[PDB]
């Protein structure tokens, strides 16, 4: 039912920066808790960053070390993830994930089963 | 029945509505508290776009049945709390007699400590000087009984009930409600035997408030089993 535009990957040299995008087209009364996971070559999906619908809660994994920032988009359920100070260890495909189910707390945010709808991702290369 | 535990104590509520009736756009934001232990809701709604193009009483039903009080012997028939925190979808057709029709679609779920109701309302076929568009409705809301039945094939429930709005001329404008509710999540929910919810509401105004607004006080109880 609900659909996922994802954009703005690419390639950079060490230190550079890219901005990922993600928008959810669906019923305009729906809200989503939105995240990005990333998958290294033969390794598993790990959580990177996540943010509630209103931007009121914003969470980052330990690999981020305050280098990455989620910012709220122009429109209802659309957001950007700014990747700063990129290093080769951050090379991967970056998947947008959405949670439509309600939540009491965000303790589960790093599990892929916390979400409901996934993207195809985008490549990020340094 | 595990989500029952989220409604012990007092719960903040946020309501958000985006509406369109015969082309007139408008937004409503509401905030308040609910106390399911006593089946009591206190809320203050504000039209953020300006003057509300419909009478406030016609939006009461659209603007969180999970705050109803279910007696202990009826707990297993409370669908609405069983869906939480994951939440449910609530869809209505509201057919006003010899006037237009509202169609509404809404998500009711938790977003942290707050129970949120986001609504999209669509109104068509309203005569530009009917009781609705011609703001001819009394600022009050009569007591009603909401009859609930199960919808086993959509793992949710249905409800049918009649709302009787008092017209400023002594007559009564009625509004037929058809409603279905579905879990958002996959986890299990309580599906009930036919009961009803008995409701009573008080509407008022905040004297310090200049925006078009509605203060609402509601008391809802479940009844009708054993």
């Amino acid at each position: 039912q609900v659909q996922l535009q994802e954009s703005g990957g690419g390639s950079v040299q060490a230190g550079g920066s890219l901005r990922l995008s993600c928008a959810a087209s669906g019923p305009t009364y729906s809200s989503y808790f939105m995240a990005w996971f990333r998958q290294a070559p033969g390794m598993e999906r790990e959580g990177v960053a996540a943010s509630s619908y209103d931007g009121s809660t914003t969470l980052y994994a330990d690999s981020v070390k305050g280098r990455f920032t989620i910012s709220q988009g122009n429109a209802k359920n659309t957001k950007f993830l700014l990747l700063n100070n990129l290093e080769p260890e951050d090379t991967a495909i970056y998947y947008c994930a959405l949670r439509r189910r309600g939540w009491s707390n965000t303790s589960g945010w790093k599990q892929p089963g916390w979400y409901d709808y996934w993207g195809q991702g985008t490549q990020v290369t340094v | 029945s595990k989500g029952e535990e989220l409604f012990t104590g007092v719960v903040p509520i946020l309501v958000e509505l985006d509406g369109d009736v015969n082309g007139h756009k408008f937004s409503v934001r509401g905030e308040g508290e609910g106390d399911a232990t006593n089946g009591k809701l206190t809320l203050k709604f504000i039209c953020t776009t300006g003057k509300l193009p419909v009478p406030w009483p016609t939006l009461v039903t659209t603007l969180v049945q999970c705050f109803s009080r279910y007696p202990d012997h009826m707990k297993r028939h409370d669908f609405f709390k069983s869906a939480m925190p994951e939440g449910y979808v609530q869809e209505r057709t509201i057919s006003f007699k010899d006037d237009g029709t509202y169609k509404t679609r809404a998500e009711v779920k938790f977003e942290g400590d707050t129970l949120v109701n986001r609504i999209e309302l669509k109104g068509i076929d309203f005569k530009e000087d009917g009781n609705i568009l011609g703001h001819k409705l009394e600022y009050n809301f009569n007591s009603h009984n909401v009859y609930i039945t199960a919808d086993k094939q959509k793992n949710g429930i249905k409800a049918n009930f009649k709302i009787r709005h008092n017209v400023e001329d002594g007559s009564v404008q009625l509004a037929d409600h058809y409603q279905q509710n579905t879990p958002i999540g996959d986890g299990p929910v309580l599906l009930p035997d036919n009961h009803y919810l008995s409701t009573q509401s008080v509407l008022s105004k905040d004297p310090n408030e200049k925006r078009d607004h509605m203060v609402l006080l509601e008391f809802v109880t479940a009844a009708g089993i054993t």
